[PDB]
């Protein structure tokens, strides 16, 4: 049931394009030589484990290649394919941040970071400009944590949902109608709400929409904790209190 | 003295702190190494008697 | 035991010096010089905040390390005769590691309320900032210490249960409750760490 | 387990930072000016990479 | 040797003393120690005393071609922390050609009963940054071994001196606490690594 | 009006009320669990009826949490430097009462669990001593609760 | 007229009283439980007749709580920096005396329960010796009273 | 004038006088109790005659209580800080002398109870050596009294 | 307004981040080397099989080195005293995390090396436990990186 | 403003680097010498082969030297108190990393040299583990070279 | 002007440059003496050849002498608080390096001398290891020079 | 003006010199006497030739006296705090050097005296080591001279 969606093919989270191609090359050379490898004597028990795992190693290499492509970090150096979005001349000429040729190298060291008339995501992955920037850490941290939450919630939801089929196969209607429905209900009501909130925050805002303060990063991911007793303020869109 | 003035102190913070800390560090080093050399173990094998 | 003697000597000497300097200060009618308020004021709140964050994550991680090694040695010792325990008991190990996780996310939340100052004087500039810095340092110390201590407790209990499993493999389920009680105690620590820094403004 | 699902992302961040620092510490040093001197030893530095 | 300047309209109220009180306008240093301490008469016009205020004014007609006036402001009140009266220097003003330059004192304060003393009271950073203001000015003044008393003063002699040199400075205390935490961690590591032993004999 | 730095003592009191209570709970639970894991090999039929010391060790943390939550909710930036001292004292008192109660609970649970492992009839008597140990813990709660709001 | 931070000494005096009475009671209960568990392997009947030291630890805890709550009820913002030191002194005295008496009670009970298990006629000595140790703690209470209500 | 605040020294002296004497008496009671518990297994008929060290420790505690109540009765807000130093000196001297006497009588009673298990003639011998112990304590009492009313 | 001595905190943050991780790696290497030397006397073919605890200590040292290099490269003359404390906190955190990780790595690596010398089938399971150790140190690194910006 | 007492920090950093590297090298040399002396009684023909570990320990000492040299050519009375902190941090980092490396190299060298005396097959693995220890020291050097220059 | 107390540092450096190294040498000599006690009884014919550790200790003492003498004559009342700090650092570094070198000298000499009482062939290796430790002390002196001239 | 309490530093320096020289000599002669008493039953007729370590340890007192005299002669009220610091440093250096000589002399005397009781021919080798320890103290003396008249 799992194979690919298992936590053994998303067992990369380190895809660096080149690292994936290296793993695939090693595993492919080893699979091409498996005949003489099994025909010849074994080298060491670790080699025996690697021989038992060759198939998983190769397919994990393919998935690492794909994850490196979507991450757009080839040996920690990004790849520019079919545009990169962003610019500087529109940001400075329109934004009155011009005449910083040498003044920007004398007065505004590492200062300029403002979106003017911009936007539009990379058609495939993450823009290389985020890689060559210095706010890379914050944006990547927020993106990876949100991807974390969504991936983990959908995975655990699928894992629990498989148990419903597992139990309906083994008759037992009392447990199905009394033991696992509460589990799914609680899990959904506590985590799918967080996932939907993450997606809503992602979709229902824009660059020139931060509340008063310039950026605020996210400012709503964590203050909506697992209890949120009262007060809160900030984001209080109508109905959210009642739904909570 | 026409008036009971102070002791005309100096930049007490830096000199006092640094002197006290180097003094206690050197003293602690001395006592710890003298304690280590105090309990030197010759071995006390059967040769002793 | 020489290290213990040195530590005890430093402890007693420092405390004797402290009590003698306190009695000298109160005798010589020099109380105003021994100003705790000036110490808590002129000291930068940034140090308190960052030290709280560092301790919050570091105590958690070192308590988790204590637990994981104190249980792993037990597992490897007791798993020679019964290799089947090399993996099945692992359900009591991740607790300790998950305990360490209860730090990093916590270490994020407090770190989520850090701002620069651009101010130096303490008069009417920093009152709420003073409260925020001290409160977040206290929350960090709370989570770090509680998480470390629950980690060491859970590791101890897990080692005990792992050695119990070496003879009868059917008591692990009946004995799983103690370590989840310890993990819940760590959860209480994390909860109060949340509540302490829940309503604090920094700036 | 929701908290424990956060683990692999720490490996992701650590691997990214390790690759970036390895690059900026070895390759960034290896590629510079005076092409002859900047590439005569590039073989050894790149083998180390 | 020089007696301290004493504003004593009815009884000794303001006591002030230094050693090398000097002033520079547009970087023109000049010493006024003998012109304030050696000479008994002094243009103390405008000098004021109070139960909570003390404005000490010193005027010099021929200084820099104008009647240069120095005003020291002192204020005391009952602090709720200890239910005791604390005095705190507020500011100094320099009056010349109508222009009123300003200087803020940094930590000149103490109990009202006692008397304050400090080593260097100057605006130059090298000799202590005790005097500071945002707007730059042409007045650079230095006072060496500056002692002052304003309230609960009896007799012609200074009371006990609550000097501001201090055992600990905030920077030294922050550094000491940081090094203490580092030493704690390092010594825990050293103690736990020192309690490791080695094999004595092997299997065969 | 209100003196600065006045929340430092209150937050330190809350932090102590958590740390010490949780540490007493953790050590009591650890000792009781060690004893119960040791004894379970010889008589696994009485493991369920011997978790009570662990329950008590865990429950000391709940009074610790009650005090910490109460005085954290009551805390604010504008504390009068007198309520802060009261909360700090209450937190320290509850924390160290949890200390003593947890240590006593852990050691008495270990000893009584071993005794029940060899002599079953001790168990009932065991239970009595346990209550007396908690007679300590909740008492600390009192010296904070009436102290917290007054 | 009245300096603040005066309630500081009073609150920590009450807290120290309660805390140290708690430590003494916990030590007494711990040693008594260890001794009872050790002796219960052979004589199951004497278990219910040998829990006296635990009761003595409990009554020392009662005294500590009583004095602590007496200080707590006598704490107010307008404390005059004279009564507060009396509260601190009374609390520290009663708490530390209770700690010492509890330690003595615990060790004497640990010895006496094993002795009684070996010598059935030793229990009579109990009903004297513990009391003497016990009344030691009571002594502290009285001075606390004469130092608090004054 | 009342320089500084003498009440602090007065209460600290009274508290020290109580606690140190209480601790010494507790240690003496502990040693006597373990000795008598050990000896009861062989000669149970001599238990009643062996409680003398416990009674003398109680007497030491009585001396501590008497000096504490005497030294705290004179305590008042309007103290010139000289009577306060006399207060602290008397309290510290009596308490620490009582602690020393308790230490000595504890060891002496333990060893004598060891000895008397075989040789009853040693019992009267105790009445010599043991007595000097509380004489030491009594000595502290007198140097407190002259200090208390100097 | 740039305060003096600002770079001091960041400098010792980097120094601690390097040094504590180095000490943890050294301890792990020493313990695992002793274990390997003990095990190799009877199973010579299993030397390179379980040399991995040494490379694990090397990995912890690498984490320390990368954090220290990042902090040092982030260092400037005019630190606003808000960045310096961030760097110091991250450095101390990652340093003690590396120390603890090296501690666990060394102890568990020695244990597992002995076990795999005795029982060949135990290696892979040991792997899991051992790998968890690195994760703990890893956490320090990540909690430093977020602390490098916010 | 060129404040005084600034060169003291850099001088202390250089001295600390030198002493800590010296102590690490001395510990490594002492452990290696003890091991080779204990093992040469049986198989003395390979003492030349076993000279390798201590040399690496000596290498650690050389490490410290260069750092000290880097301080010596960069010492001037006019230090802005910002570079002096950098020099002290670099010296402390390299010295303490060398000390940890010396601890590890001494322990592993002694244990493994005894193992090689008992089993020659260890020798190759020798030159692996020890390298890590040496590499560990090199790690610290890197930080120094980063911090000393900037 | 010029800090009058600056000389206090410089002379102190001289003091350090005399004590620690000498003390370390003493330790070495002392330890070597033990070896001579356990070697001449077996075979005293080569007692002349077993004086390497003591003469290395004497060389360390000579290093201490030369550095102390140099810092002594270079000391003067007109120092600028810069030369004083520099001399103090040089003296401390060379003295503690000599102490470490002497510790290593003593340990290695004793172990090897005890070993060579039955296996003469180790003696040549002796020199090499000895030289290393002696060379270690050399480094200390070197840094002293590199501080004195600059 | 001349700063006061400089005679404080000079007097403490001379006192420390005498104190530490006396302590070192006392320990050396103590260990030597223990060795002589141990060896006396072996060969009573060889007591005379075995007192060399005793007198060698006793010599430290004469350096102590000569340094104390050289400092006390220079003692005067009119000292500019620089001569006083020089004398204090010289006294500390010579005292600690004599202390090192005493430890080394005592240890080597005990060990070698036991050995020479076991085997005679060590005797001449004896004086060699002793003379080295002797010259070690000599080092302090000469540096004290350089630090006395300077
Ligand atoms: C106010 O202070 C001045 C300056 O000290 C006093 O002038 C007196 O001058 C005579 C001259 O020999 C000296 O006794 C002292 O310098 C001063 N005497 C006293 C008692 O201070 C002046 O007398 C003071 N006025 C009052 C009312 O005290
Ligand atoms: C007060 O200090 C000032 C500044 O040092 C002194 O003025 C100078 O002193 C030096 C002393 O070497 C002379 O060479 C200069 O000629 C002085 N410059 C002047 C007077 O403009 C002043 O002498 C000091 N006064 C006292 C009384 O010590
Ligand atoms: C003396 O003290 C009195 C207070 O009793 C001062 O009166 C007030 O001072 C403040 C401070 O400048 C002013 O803002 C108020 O306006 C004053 N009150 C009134 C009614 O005017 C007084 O200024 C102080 N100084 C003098 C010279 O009297
Ligand atoms: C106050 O104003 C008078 C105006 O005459 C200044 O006197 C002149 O100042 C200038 C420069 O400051 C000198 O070049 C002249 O020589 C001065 N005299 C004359 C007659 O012009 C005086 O300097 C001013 N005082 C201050 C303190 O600024």
């Amino acid at each position: 049931y799992t194979v690919i969606t298992f936590p053994f093919l998303f067992a990369v989270m380190f895809g660096d394009f080149g690292h994936g191609i290296l793993m695939t090359l090693f595993a492919v050379w080893m699979v091409l030589r498996e005949s003489r490898i099994l025909s010849q004597k074994n080298e060491n028990e670790m080699f025996s484990m690697v021989f038992s795992g060759r198939y998983i190693i190769l397919l994990m290499g393919l998935f690492s290649i794909y994850t490196g492509l979507i991450y757009n970090d080839c040996f920690s150096k990004s790849l520019n394919i079919f545009g990169s979005s962003w610019s500087v001349r529109p940001m400075f000429t329109i934004g009155n941040w011009t005449e910083e040729t040498l003044l920007g190298s004398s007065v505004l060291q590492l200062n300029p970071a403002i979106p003017g008339v911009f936007g539009g995501p990379y058609p495939f992955g993450i823009d290389p400009i985020w890689n060559i920037a210095t706010n890379k850490l914050t944006f990547l941290n927020s993106f990876k944590m949100k991807m974390s939450v969504i991936l983990g919630i959908i995975h655990m939801l699928f894992g629990v949902s498989l148990s419903l089929f597992n139990h309906i196969y083994f008759k037992k209607p009392l447990n199905i109608y009394f033991g696992f429905i509460p589990e799914i209900i609680f899990m959904s009501s506590l985590f799918g709400y967080l996932v939907i909130l993450i997606f809503y925050k992602w979709t229902a805002y824009d660059a020139h929409s931060s509340r008063n303060a310039p950026s605020l990063l996210i400012h709503f991911i964590n203050m909506f904790l697992f209890s949120y007793p009262e007060s809160g303020n900030a984001m209080l869109y109508s109905g959210q209190k009642g739904i909570q | 003295p026409y008036n009971l003035a102070y002791k005309y102190n100096l930049e007490y913070s830096v000199v006092f702190n640094l002197v006290l800390w180097i003094m206690t560090g050197l003293a602690l080093a001395v006592i710890i190494t003298s304690y280590n050399i105090w309990n030197m173990d010759p071995g006390y094998d059967s040769i002793i008697y | 035991t020489g290290l213990e003697l040195l530590y005890l000597g430093i402890f007693v000497a420092f405390w004797a010096c402290m009590i003698v300097v306190g009695i000298c200060y109160t005798i010589f009618d020099l109380g105003f010089r021994f100003d705790v308020a000036w110490f808590l004021t002129e000291t930068s709140p940034f140090m308190w905040s960052n030290l709280g964050i560092g301790l919050a994550i570091s105590l958690s991680v070192v308590g988790a390390a204590w637990g994981i090694y104190i249980t792993g040695s037990s597992i490897i010792g007791g798993g020679v005769k019964a290799p089947r325990i090399k993996t099945k008991n692992l359900v009591s190990i991740i607790f300790c590691e998950a305990v360490a996780i209860y730090g990093i996310i916590m270490a994020i939340v407090i770190s989520n309320m850090a701002e620069p100052f651009s101010a130096t004087d303490p008069k009417a500039i920093g009152h709420r900032n003073y409260h925020a810095g001290y409160s977040m340092f206290g929350a960090g110390l709370t989570v770090g210490l509680s998480n470390l201590f629950c980690g060491v407790c859970v590791g101890i209990v897990g080692s005990g249960a792992a050695l119990a499993d070496a003879q009868n493999p059917s008591l692990f389920v009946k004995i799983l409750i103690v370590e989840i009680f310890g993990s819940a105690i760590g959860l209480f620590g994390v909860i109060v760490a949340i509540l302490q820094t829940s309503r604090v403004k920094m700036g | 387990n929701t908290a424990s699902y956060l683990r692999l992302w720490a490996l992701s961040l650590a691997h990214a930072q390790l690759s970036e620092v390895l690059w900026t510490m070895v390759i960034h040093i290896g590629l510079h000016v005076r092409s002859l001197a900047g590439g005569l030893g590039l073989f050894f530095i790149f083998a180390a990479f | 040797i020089h007696p301290p300047v004493s504003y004593n309209d009815t009884a000794p109220r303001i006591l002030f003393w230094a050693q090398n009180f000097s002033v520079a306008y547009k970087d023109e240093w000049k010493d006024l120690t003998s012109l304030t301490f050696g000479v008994e008469n002094l243009n103390l016009t405008g000098s004021f005393w109070n139960d909570s205020f003390a404005m000490l004014s010193l005027t010099y007609e021929p200084l820099f071609g104008a009647t240069v006036t120095f005003k020291f402001i002192l204020a005391s009140r009952f602090y709720p922390v200890s239910a005791r009266y604390w005095f705190t220097m507020e500011r100094l003003e320099i009056h010349s050609n109508g222009s009123v330059a300003h200087f803020n004192v940094s930590q000149v304060t103490g109990p009202s009963i006692y008397s304050f003393h400090c080593e260097y009271v100057s605006s130059l950073s090298k000799k202590g940054s005790l005097l500071v203001t945002n707007v730059p000015s042409l007045w650079q003044m230095t006072l060496h071994n500056f002692q002052i008393q304003a309230f609960n003063v009896t007799g012609e002699q200074f009371s006990y001196a609550s000097d501001c040199a201090g055992f600990f400075s905030p920077g030294i205390w922050m550094g000491l606490l940081t090094t203490l935490f580092m030493l704690f961690i390092f010594t825990y590591g050293l103690h736990m690594i020192l309690s490791l032993k080695t094999m004595d004999r092997f299997d065969d | 009006n209100n003196p600065e730095y006045s929340s430092f003592f209150g937050v330190m009191g809350a932090s102590s009320a958590m740390v010490f209570s949780a540490m007493g709970a953790a050590y009591g639970t650890a000792k009781s669990g060690t004893g119960i894991a040791a004894m379970s090999v010889m008589r696994p039929e009485l493991i369920m009826k011997s978790i009570i010391p662990v329950v008590m060790a865990g429950i000391i943390a709940i009074y610790g949490l009650v005090v910490a939550v109460l005085i954290a909710n009551s805390l604010t930036d504008g504390i009068t430097l007198y309520r802060s001292f009261l909360q700090l004292g209450a937190g320290l008192s509850v924390g160290l009462s949890g200390l003593a109660a947890g240590f006593a609970i852990g050691i008495v649970g270990d000893a009584g669990v071993r005794g029940t492992a060899q002599q079953p009839r001790l168990f009932v008597g065991m239970i009595l001593i346990l209550i007396f140990a908690e007679v300590l813990g909740l008492y600390g709660l009192i010296v904070a609760l009436i102290l917290s709001t007054k």
